[PDB]
């Protein structure tokens, strides 16, 4: 019986890294899309600029942030997300006694990178200051996405062990 | 995305041949032993008639 | 030994077919992308390092 | 310095192909080599038939 | 009775011996953990990184440091264990009358 | 220096498959040579039916 | 000898084209530069020399 | 000569295999190199004397 | 199910209730075991008085 009841845990492992590979998906575009705000930051810092393109600049960074609060909120597997920060963390099966394998959720919507939805510039010093907020969100979206695939990491090795 | 879900069901759903090729052969092996056991089984009142 | 049930030795030759299988796997992985460290999966610090770098 | 951004980005992630290749080779020959050793790990129950 | 009473020792030495796989299986995990500690202690060193390497490389020694502590917890076969520390030795049957073959315990924690 | 201790684990570690598969071939031989030998021990004691 | 988890001579090989590869790239670079010691990498003594003189 | 416990003729064969594969290294060796005396083992005395000589 | 330290409606209705519920099912595997071992050693006991009183 204690050998009969090991699949399940190997089977909610392996939902454990699909949902893992799903939000690490999601956040392979959420880092792009935060280092081209970065660049319209910078290029927005400019005081040479006439107001046409500072406009123009504002509406690539509109949608940008748009389109990140979107791919964010479309990272879930099975109807669970590491991603939108609907959960604090999910647990899977490690043990047949009922342990669990928990894996702390990395929220990478807007909110959870310091990014508020509202949050723009108007004038070339609040895209200065704007720069490096958003480097301090690409750098804490970095270190998210890399406990996540220390999490994936350590869940193969479980399920690996675990069949042994 | 798809992409994504597609191998997610994979790995929910898909078996792994290599052990069943191994778990067949062997069922095939006792299937075959259990065939001669029956006809030890079958042959064993057989004694009876010398009784007499 | 002489089980009929089960063998201990084809289940040791599935884990290092499975082990070899896994190694083509990372094999092709970087093949196909080029990078010893294409993810976070390979290497999460000096994947956000060469992200900032980037 | 942009250059330079680039050659460190590329010193850290790229992979040695050509180192590459040799390990893609010797992969294959193992991959078949294990293939024959569960083969003949499946083979070996049977040998116990002959006995009944 | 001599005869017989040896199969007890024979189920006990194959229980030992799957034990130890049991506890061998969490080691070769164990020992990749430590390597990739070393890795990430040994490249933290570096004197040339800026703050934000230096704090990724710590988070990957802290979580590898966890789940080698898992990995261990995780070491053992039917209640009993030559790895988790939770005892010093196994006395395992080697004869008839009773004789121990003892395996120490080798504490992975 | 790294290629060299690469070199040195592999010459400490790893097999000479070469034999192995001479090694292979006699020992699937030797079992089928042993099964044979185990039935005719086996068919050995049956004989002192003869004599009843 | 008879490996097939590792090849020594695959090594060895790779290392003889490393330094061709490395030496034909220093030839193009002098090529290009037009100079045999272009930087202070090349030869800092006599690029001192040189760029004293200039 | 009948024996399933050994042969030697498969000895005899691999020890001549091996030869083949030793000289074939030596012959890539050669060949990627350019030079039938590319280092101290190949032959330390003209290996000396050529390095003087360069 | 009463003498496996079951009852007829027992059933979890929620997950931490199914991992309680896990032990249970644990216990009552463990004694449903003990109980057939018995009744084994019973039916063994059982042919060997038979063997005794055809001697």
């Amino acid at each position: 019986a204690t050998a009969s009841s090991l699949n399940s845990v190997k089977d909610s492992l392996q939902r454990g890294q699909s949902t893992i590979d799903v939000a690490l998906a999601a956040g392979d575009t959420i880092t792009d899309l935060l280092t081209k705000m970065k660049e319209k930051a910078l290029a927005a810092s400019d005081t040479s600029l006439n107001t046409a393109s500072f406009n123009a600049l504002k509406a690539d960074f509109e949608s940008l942030r748009d389109q990140l609060q979107k791919a964010a909120t479309n990272a879930k597997f099975n109807g669970v997300s590491l991603a939108d920060g609907s959960t604090t963390k999910l647990s899977f099966l490690a043990n047949e006694d009922g342990s669990n394998f928990t894996v702390t959720a990395q929220t990478l919507s807007l909110t959870g990178i310091g990014l508020t939805a509202t949050s723009t510039f108007t004038d070339a010093a609040t895209a200065k200051t704007m720069i490096a907020t958003i480097t301090t969100s690409l750098q804490t979206a970095t270190n998210k996405l890399s406990s996540l695939g220390t999490s994936s990491v350590g869940l193969d090795t479980h399920l690996t062990f675990v069949g042994k | 995305l798809q992409d994504s879900l597609d191998a997610g069901v994979g790995n929910l759903v898909d078996a792994d041949l290599a052990k069943e090729s191994a778990k067949l052969q062997s069922l095939q092996t006792k299937q075959q032993l259990g065939v001669q056991a029956l006809s030890i089984a079958n042959q064993t009142p057989q004694t009876i008639l010398s009784l007499f | 030994l002489n089980s009929i049930n089960t063998n201990p030795g084809a289940l040791l030759a599935l884990q290092n077919l499975n082990s070899t299988n896994t190694e083509l796997a990372a094999t092709q992985g970087r093949i196909n992308t080029g990078k010893k460290v294409a993810n976070a999966k390979d290497n999460g610090a000096i994947w956000s390092m060469a992200k900032m770098q980037s």
